[PDB]
């Protein structure tokens, strides 16, 4: 809800299923971090000649 | 939240530099009365 304190009482109550979704949301794009560092570190680490 | 040092930063996401203020109050948060350029 937009601003409403009806709706964040209701929210109150089902506050625990909708940290869930976050936690998820949040470790996913951790993961997608992780896969984009490796990859490159896959690329780096090999010397270039210019 | 960088638990080691206890200190804590907010960040705005894509958002002018200018545009935000220290202590704003032009917008205000429902969730939280207190809130804590470069």
């Amino acid at each position: 809800c937009n601003g409403f304190q009806k709706c964040e009482q209701l929210l109150r109550e089902y506050g625990q299923f909708c940290s869930k979704i976050n936690q998820a949301l949040h470790g996913a794009n951790l993961r997608q971090d992780d896969s984009v560092r490796n990859l490159f570190a896959s690329v780096k680490s090999s010397q270039s000649s210019p | 939240y960088d638990k080691e040092t206890k200190t804590h930063a907010t960040l705005f996401g894509s958002v002018a530099c200018e545009h935000i203020s220290s202590t704003m109050s032009q917008y205000s948060r429902s969730t939280r009365s207190m809130l804590k350029p470069v």
